[PDB]
């Protein structure tokens, strides 16, 4: 069945850009560190997580 | 030194989200279609009858014909 994986990757996609727009990169963000997190969020971050849920 | 700005949720709280399975019901009852296939295969099978006993007939014509061309 192929036609699931193209209808959900889109949703991956915007998940990305949630994991670049908090870190700069797609997939390896290496935002999560031991002291708790690199940077905080931008200021209209979740209103686009809200949106996406 | 104006106040703290951050990212947060707004006053009040965020709408609810979704999140349990929806799927439909969204059909007829059994009964219905097996009555639908049925009334359209009876319907089928008298239009045929017709058609073939015209066939038949038309057939007997034409062999008809062939009989008085044979001498």
């Amino acid at each position: 069945a192929m036609t699931p994986f193209f209808w959900m990757f889109e949703e991956r996609e915007k998940m990305f850009e949630f994991y670049e727009r908090v870190s700069g990169a797609r997939m390896h963000a290496a935002y999560i560190r031991p002291g708790g997190v690199h940077q905080d969020l931008p200021l209209g971050l979740l209103d686009d997580i809200y949106e996406f849920s | 030194a104006s106040k703290v700005k951050q990212d947060m949720p707004p006053p009040g709280g965020y709408g609810p989200i979704d999140y349990k399975r929806n799927l439909p019901r969204r059909g007829l009852s059994g009964y219905s279609m097996f009555a639908v296939g049925i009334g359209t295969l009876l319907f089928g099978y008298w239009s045929m009858m017709k058609w073939n006993r015209e066939r038949r007939r038309l057939q007997i014509e034409d062999f008809e014909a062939r009989i008085a061309l044979m001498p």
